[PDB]
RNA sequence: GCAGAGGCCCCGGGGGCGAAGGCGGCGCGCAGGCCCCGCCGGACCGGCCUCUGGUGCAGAUCUCGGCAGCAGUAGCCGCUAC
RNA sequence: GCGCGUGGGCCCCUCCUGGUAAGCAGGACGGGCGAGGCGGGACGAUCCGGACGCCGGGCCAGGGUGCGCCGCCGGGGCCCG
RNA sequence: GGACGCCCUGCGGCCGCUCAAAAGACCUGAACCCGGCCGGCCGCCGGCCCGCCGGCCCCGUCUCGAAACACGGACCGAGGAG
């Protein structure tokens, strides 16, 4: 507690507190976001009514010796994935 | 309207502590509080200061929180209070509200003078 | 006051004056290692071994 | 005066009641302590002392440990102050009967798969309360990580290891490093 | 706050205090000084919101619903529950969607005196809560949980009435000024889902019954504590102190002869 | 709560619990961890060894998933073994089907010795096996695999 | 003890049959303080449990506002004068 | 286990050292004041007694007992405080 | 938002008027401070019928040590610092 035996802080000093960039970030708009993102979603899934919101993605071995075996959506299927579905990418 | 008989009630000290140097200045008030001067004669309690707070001066438990009658007080505002707080001891007494009104405060005396309840302040907004 | 040792004997004799703790007579510090070793050797064996 | 600074050394504190806000700790300790009160059996004396314990000063005792204490006594009724827990590292748990103040989901299917009775304070007073055939086991107190850095890391005789991560030479690479 | 004016210390031999002070020369920018900033002045960034671990908010809403099904608990909390038949109270209540029907139910299952405690108890609140849109303050009645049945029109503007679904059941209504025994009306369907609402927690089972204190005194009284309990040796007797010498009474217990 | 702090006890003590001779001042030993080796050397010795210094090689940048070597003791293979196949696996002994656990697919990349196994042969599947993981392997009559 | 929040105050807490505040007098408490009565006042106010804090002043050449004794005191003494 | 204050001390005894000495500057066993009320030494942070809840009765320390001022007489010796 | 009468050279006063109340340039109206009238001669603590006896240095503060010929403080109210 005060000196003896204690783990010495990696809490960098505080900084712009007084004047200039804000640097601090509140959560009381997390409650308001996360409605305000639904309606977003709502009022797209009413624009294309029969099409899914969100589209087809591949199954990707996630990266690195750590995450291997697992998978994981990615960004998008590769040509040579669309000519075996016999499929363009338009 | 009779208390239990008890015993002879023994304040140790009849007058109040008062708060060192209230006398000389309105602004200390006579409220007491404990002196912390480095040098307080009050403090020190040298000879012919004025006496300190103690637990000492305590009163004795039997005859503790007592009122000069001999009853306990009980502070009551509605009749439902009475009936409940007043449920048959012969050791306290009723005291009516400031805030209860003399309209009130006379179904209060009433059911407490059909209960035997002894009631302190028996004449109080009486017009 | 440059030095004072007035008052230091009170301090000490107030909670003090204490023991050095068992086992501290009988630890093994600063003993020859030739007998420490054959200590071990010895206890090794039968009644005060206490391996498997 | 009276000099009482002599041959008198102070008083002790001796936590002689649970902190506890659970309801059902305090109604044990309360009981334990009558029973203790009416008969001085010291099973009794220490159960209502293991009640008061801090949490940190009643640790965990697995069902591995409790199968190694109980080896020469399955008769026994073990009774543990603290929480039962399972070790997967045991493939194969004995039938043993424990009493504790919880024991965990895990455990508590494995003593009764095994046979074994799981049993709580409040059922050892109804059947034993003095404590016959009934072993006050405890876990190990020093096991907690805090118990090990107490202590001044970096005096010579200390053997504690710092509580940060320092990463330098001064001091750490043996007595000469100073 | 406080900090808009320009204010800079006069110094020392001015004969007037050091605290910041303006062209006037009057003191500003501190505590103790009337148009001055706070010493610490409140700030948004204090953690208003605590944590609370999923298996702990549970088992106090799990615990709510126990002291819910307890008689003596509902009755200390304050709710009035000498004409209601049976704790808890389940009643096969249909859509109901006028409060005259649903105050119909409620006089013939007896919460009728409850919903009169709450309705003539609204009054003005005392301090500054009135300003701040706090002005009347009623007592809580019965809670109503329903499941599949519109039973909110029907009770939402009885007084007191508060109500809620199986599947989000609140503690802060469950437990009014932290104190647990709401008298609960639940409608058949509630009741039979609380079961189910239990299994949904993916992976959550139910504190397991523990003894209560009229089980621990039942304990302390049976045939086995008693039979271990072991009679105490005799006390010894203080007895103040007399002269001896003074009767020959008191010399005879020290000297017989 | 403001109310159960002992800051709120202090009322009418005047220093506040800061002392009569020596008052609380802005900052009496410096900012931060300062005067380490000076005037605070005394409190760097007796409580933290190796503050002060530079000790070993330096990898400008650590590649955090290459380092990752995450490690299982032969004591927990079995506790791999779902409960309903454990008790079967082990009453039967059996070499001619025995258990096979592939640690990396529990997470484990490589096979350590801190216990003991059961007598069940059992077939272990990792990257690594230490010296002891081996041995105890081998003497319960399981075969130490290395997995792709 | 203070100020707010969530409850309670058995027919739903105390109030123009007089709330808070102010003033004088009791009583009770070792004391912080509380309670009652009278008088002024004129619309709100609590006890208990849980919660929260910009929560208690005799001092800081303390801030701001009033204002005393000094004190009917010092003074109302240039440029000729009515 | 966690922490707070403190790290200007001073004074009486006892042996001390330097200095012409000092209510001087430095040491030291113990105690005191600091942080110990109270009675007394006229006065006096420390000296002599005695160390403190609130009271009533009794005893009595230290210091005294013409009068201020509570309380004294007896005897022996001296005798310009 | 002040009827009427009575007065005043007039100013202004007195009666009363409106109102629930002057609440009269304004709600409550504290303390300091001051004027009338009545009562005393007086600080605090203790004892007693109550003016006598006994005791009592000015607090806060650093300080070895403050009644200090050390420093801050006329008074009172509000604000005022983990």
């Amino acid at each position: 507690a005060m000196g003896r035996n204690v783990a010495f802080s990696n809490m960098r000093r505080y900084k712009c507190t007084n004047k200039g960039p804000n640097l601090i970030k509140n959560w009381f708009n997390q409650p308001a976001r996360k409605i305000r993102r639904r309606q977003t979603r709502l009022q797209k899934a009413k624009a294309i009514f029969p099409c899914p919101l969100q589209k087809l993605r591949p199954s990707v071995t996630r990266c690195s010796q750590k995450f291997n075996l697992t998978q994981r959506i990615g960004r998008g299927f590769t040509l040579r994935e669309l000519q075996g579905v016999g499929l363009s990418a338009g | 309207i009779h208390p239990l008989p008890h015993k002879i009630i023994i304040k140790k000290r009849k007058n109040k502590f008062i708060r060192f140097q209230s006398e000389r200045f309105v602004r200390v008030k006579p409220s007491w509080r404990k002196p912390r001067g480095i040098d307080s004669p009050m403090r020190h309690q040298y000879r012919g200061q004025r006496p300190m707070v103690s637990i000492g001066y305590g009163s004795d438990k039997e005859t503790r929180f007592m009122l000069p009658c001999g009853f306990f007080k009980h502070r009551i505002s509605t009749v439902h209070e009475l009936k409940t707080l007043f449920m048959n001891n012969k050791t306290h007494a009723a005291q009516i509200a400031h805030g209860v009104s003399a309209r009130s405060r006379k179904q209060i005396l009433e059911e407490a003078k059909k209960m035997g309840v002894r009631v302190l302040n028996a004449d109080a907004k009486l017009r | 006051k440059n030095h004072t040792s007035k008052n230091q004997n009170r301090k000490d004799h107030r909670n003090g004056i204490k023991k050095p703790k068992k086992s501290a007579y009988t630890s093994h510090k600063g003993m020859c290692p030739k007998y420490l070793r054959n200590l071990r050797r010895s206890r090794a064996n039968d009644p005060r071994q206490s391996l498997r | 005066g009276i000099d009482l600074k002599t041959g008198i050394k102070k008083r002790k504190v001796e936590r002689k009641e649970p902190k506890s806000p659970n309801p059902y700790i305090r109604l044990l300790h309360n009981a334990f302590k009558v029973v203790y009160e009416n008969t001085g059996e010291d099973f009794t004396k220490v159960l209502t002392k293991r009640l008061c314990l801090s949490k940190t000063n009643r640790p965990v005792l697995s069902v591995s440990r409790l199968a190694h204490l109980m080896h020469k006594r399955e008769d026994k009724i073990a009774v543990v102050a603290s929480t039962v827990t399972n070790d997967e590292r045991l493939v194969t748990i004995p039938r043993m009967t424990i009493c504790a103040l919880k024991f965990s989901a895990t455990a508590r299917s494995r003593i009764e798969k095994a046979g074994g009775r799981c049993m709580s304070f409040d059922e050892l007073l109804a059947e034993k309360p003095t404590g016959d055939n009934c072993v006050l086991l405890q876990g190990r107190r020093s096991c907690r990580a805090v118990c090990k850095k107490f202590g001044s890391p970096g005096r010579p005789n200390s053997h504690v290891k710092p509580k940060g991560e320092h990463k330098g030479r001064r001091g750490a690479r043996g007595r000469h490093s100073w | 706050a406080g900090v808009q004016c320009t204010a800079h210390s006069w110094g020392p031999g001015r004969a007037v205090a050091r605290l910041p002070r303006k062209h006037g020369g009057i003191g500003a920018y501190a505590n103790f000084a009337r148009g001055g900033h706070m010493a610490h002045p409140t700030t948004v960034i204090r953690r208003w919101c605590r944590k609370v671990n999923l298996n702990q908010r549970r088992y106090a809403v799990a615990s709510a619903l126990a002291a819910s099904a307890n008689a003596a608990l509902v009755e200390a909390r304050g709710h009035r529950i000498a004409d209601v038949p049976s704790i808890p109270l389940v009643v096969d209540t249909d859509n109901v969607t006028k409060t005259k029907d649903a105050l119909a139910i409620i006089k013939a299952v007896g919460v009728l005196r409850d919903v009169e405690r709450c309705k003539d108890s609204r009054h003005i609140r005392a301090g500054r809560g009135k300003m701040r849109n706090r002005r009347y303050i009623t007592r809580k009645g019965p809670l109503v949980i329903y499941n599949t049945e519109d039973v909110a029109r029907g009770f939402r503007n009885l007084p007191g009435v508060d109500l809620c679904h199986v599947s989000s059941i609140r503690l802060l209504e469950l437990a009014p000024g932290s104190h647990p025994g709401r008298l609960i009306l639940w409608t058949k369907s509630a009741f039979a889902s609380l079961d189910d609402v239990y299994a949904a927690k993916q992976n959550y089972t139910l504190p397991r019954s523990c003894i209560t204190q009229t089980d621990i005194e039942r304990i302390l009284q049976s045939d086995a504590v008693q039979k271990t309990f072991v009679p105490k040796r005799d006390p010894l007797v203080i007895e103040r102190k007399v002269d001896p010498f003074s009767s020959k009474e008191a010399l005879a217990r020290l000297d017989p002869s | 709560p403001t109310r159960i702090r002992k800051s709120r006890k202090r009322r009418g003590h005047r220093q506040m619990g800061y002392g009569r001779v020596g008052g609380h001042r802005k900052h009496p030993s410096g900012r931060g961890k300062a005067g380490g080796l000076q005037h605070k050397r005394t409190s760097f010795d007796k409580y933290h060894p190796g503050y002060f210094g530079k000790l070993g090689m330096r990898n400008y940048h650590v590649r955090r998933n290459i380092e990752y070597n995450p490690t299982i003791n032969i004591d927990k293979i079995w506790s791999l073994i779902p409960e309903e196949q454990r008790d079967g696996f082990l009453q039967r002994k059996s070499t001619t089907e025995a258990p096979v656990v592939d640690v990396t697919r529990f997470g484990f990349f490589k096979v350590l010795g801190r216990g003991s196994l059961p007598q069940c042969p059992i077939i272990i599947k990792a990257r690594y096996f230490s010296s002891d993981a081996e041995k105890k392997l081998r003497e319960v009559g399981g075969v130490p695999l290395l997995v792709p």
